[PDB]
């Protein structure tokens, strides 16, 4: 479900893809992802909230 | 008390492809395998 799909500014939750996986999923990890930038490159960083 | 009589059905209509369901390997029950399907005509009378 993504809020931008439908309406950014509501924030409610629209079902926009469906992922065909039937297998129970028992753990997930979260903001693996890094960013690869020079000193003057490097800004503030927004952050994702479980 | 009168009641209305039913008239004029309506009922508002893309063919999803049911080849994947009849072709390659059927898995095994434990593998069990199905489609999902949304907003798409269906042909139940040709499998």
């Amino acid at each position: 479900f993504s809020s931008r799909y439908v309406d950014l500014y509501g924030g409610n939750m629209f079902q926009f893809a469906t992922l065909p996986v039937y297998d129970t999923i028992k753990y997930y990890s979260i903001i693996p992802h890094s960013i690869r930038s020079i000193q003057s490159d490097r800004k503030a960083w927004a952050a994702f909230y479980v | 008390s009168f009641e209305a009589k039913p008239s004029g059905s309506v009922v508002e209509q893309v063919e999803c492809d049911f080849s994947p369901l009849l072709s390659g390997t059927p898995p095994q029950v434990y593998n069990f395998k199905r489609l999902v399907f949304t907003n798409c005509n269906y042909n139940l009378t040709k499998l």
